[PDB]
RNA sequence: CUUACCACUUUGUGAUUCAUGACUGGGGUGAAGUCGUAACAAGGUAACCGUAGGGGAACCUGCGGUUGGAUCA
RNA sequence: GUAAAGCGCACGCAGGCGGUUUGUUAAGUCAGAUGUGAAAUCCCCGGGCUCAACCUGGGAACUGCAUCUGAUACUGGCAAGCUUGAGUCUCGUAGAGGGGGGUAGAAUUCCAGGUGUAGCGGUGAAAUGCGUAGAGAUCUGGAGGAAUACCGGUGGCGAAGGCGGCCCCCUGGACGAAGACUGACGCUCAGGUGCGAAAGCGUGGGGAGCAAACAGGAUUAGAUACCCUGGUAGUCCACGCCGUAAACGAUGUCGACUUGGAGGUUGUGCCCUUGAGGCGUGGCUUCCGGAGCUAACGCGUUAAGUCGACCGCCUGGGGAGUAC
RNA sequence: UAGCUAGUAGGUGGGGUAACGGCUCACCUAGGCGACGAUCCCUAGCUGGUCUGAGAGGAUGACCAGCCACACUGGAACUGA
């Protein structure tokens, strides 16, 4: 909550 | 609490003879005699919550006699609240 | 404080089995009695007694058998709290018949089938199996 | 014709309820983000509870209370 | 009890519940009878459509309601009792139980002076800090606040929160011993009222020690901390307020029944009190363990066993004990 | 949602209806309702029955039959058994 985008 | 010579006094004068110590109308004067007299102790103290739980113990107690004499002989409870000034 | 003394009776009883007691006392009363009574009929206890004057002392002998008790259980049905009064045709039968439950009845404290064939009902008071 | 009753409607002021509202509070959900590592072992300052003060952040510190603390203290 | 769940603790109106005997009542309760409970539907057995669906005759059912007549065990109402629940009285016992007023001895800190001389303090090690303007140490004197070493306990008292120097005054409860007296006056309790650690809030006092905040020295990559040197609110007193805590036994109150062992403490009966003592009979309080209960851990006559009366509470984790 | 109530609760006498009645009106009483939930909010036709369920229950009120209410919205009467 929350890498590459997500 | 209460003077051994005072309450002999109350028995002898609610009850149907002195060692007529458990009759209804005398429990409720010893208790009324003595709530009466810690009024004046709980007039200074104040703080005294632990010993006003006495009190309000006695007064518990007397209004549960009462009502039961008040359910029995209504000639005795209205005598006995006219006779210990009480009751209203 | 004790507000049911039929109640106790039985688990007086139910304590008494338990423990291999021989016998069991406690205080009397007319409806204590009945019960007893149906109880010694039918076969549960070996029978009742009442030594007292003033304060009446009902007194139960326990009954057992194999290595076991002969009450197997008792339980109280009517309660204080929540009083049940079954009709004729309706009145229960405990362990499929082969036990019974006690119902006062205006013509007395008797079996399920005796209420049953006197074509009448009432409080029923306790199962006994 | 006139009186009573009375529907529409009118005036003032409240109440409630639905919808909505710049902005704003936290909540929830979203494989690898940043900062630290508070908890779990004695988690490396035993932890936690009520309360108070302070601090980017977990949290820190004070007062009392709990064992739901590990150890030959 | 630990999974969600016993109100922090009581008092107590309404409500629910209520010991024991007789009489009386017949409301509850049970029995019978008579009315009604539309037809349809469901069910049973038949009959009709080629079968089935569907249609249909009769029955059972409609577990209900009302009324009349009986029954009287139980429940209730009324009468009158009873003494075992409950309470009153007499005499005693133990206790940081409460409120108020005194007072004492240790120690810390400060103030004044004497002696004295180069360090003290602190940490893991250091430094800030204090000392040659004489500190630390040491002696005499004085001011002042707070708390009560030993006793001390596996202790005691209190409804709970809680209560420890000593003394008096006012005062509450408990327990025991005998009886006498009252005669069910009882148990539980929504709502209600009251009490309620510590922190916190108001006003006014008080301020030694301690110490949130804060400052300085350290530590560390950083250190808004832990550690060190300092240090204010607070901790203290009065009066009012707050009403919450892991307010815990995470275990509601009351009553009854159900094998044992070992402690603590406080009563009381009996044995040439023979002197360490001995056996009984209560109260309160711990440890261990049987049945039984429990998911297990464990609880186990102070139950989490076997029962009854009333209350409060729980219904997936989170959102949230938040919002309105 | 904890208070509610002026024809309000009762009475007397007049009037009124097919009929009993605060139904209406004048006067007198001061009552009446509510913690067995009045009041005020929200939702809703009721029943026989229907669906489910071992049952007790839970869910439901189309179609058939009984009862009630409504007829564009608010209101009123006239005709008439
Ligand atoms: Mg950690
Ligand atoms: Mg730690
Ligand atoms: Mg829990
Ligand atoms: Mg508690
Ligand atoms: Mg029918
Ligand atoms: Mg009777
Ligand atoms: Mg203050
Ligand atoms: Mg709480
Ligand atoms: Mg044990
Ligand atoms: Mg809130
Ligand atoms: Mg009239
Ligand atoms: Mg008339
Ligand atoms: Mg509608
Ligand atoms: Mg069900
Ligand atoms: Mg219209
Ligand atoms: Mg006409």
């Amino acid at each position: 909550k929350a890498s590459s985008x997500a | 609490s209460l003077s051994t010579e005072a309450t002999a006094k109350i028995v002898s004068e609610f009850g149907r003879d002195a060692n007529d110590t458990g009759s209804t109308e005398v429990q409720v004067a010893l208790l009324t005699a003595q709530i009466n007299h810690l009024q004046g102790h709980f007039a200074e103290h104040k703080k005294d919550h632990h010993s006003r739980r006495g009190l309000l113990r006695m007064v518990s107690q007397r209004r549960k006699l009462l009502d039961y004499l008040k359910r029995k002989d209504v000639a005795r409870y209205t005598q006995l609240i006219e006779r210990l000034g009480l009751r209203r | 404080s004790m507000q049911d003394p039929i109640a106790d009776m039985l688990t007086r009883i139910r304590n008494g089995q338990a423990a291999n007691k021989a016998a069991v006392t406690m205080p009397s009363s007319k409806l204590k009695v009945a019960i007893a009574n149906v109880l010694k009929e039918e076969g549960f206890i070996e029978d009742f007694k009442v030594e007292g004057d003033t304060k009446p002392e009902l007194e139960l002998t326990l009954k057992y058998f194999q290595g076991k008790a002969v009450v197997e259980s008792i339980q109280r049905v009517s309660r204080p709290g929540l009083r049940i009064y079954k009709r004729k045709d309706e009145l229960p039968k405990v362990m499929a018949g082969l036990g019974i439950a006690v119902v006062s009845t205006s013509k007395g404290v008797m079996t399920d089938r005796a209420a049953r064939q006197a074509g009448l009902g009432g409080e029923i008071i306790c199962y006994v199996a």
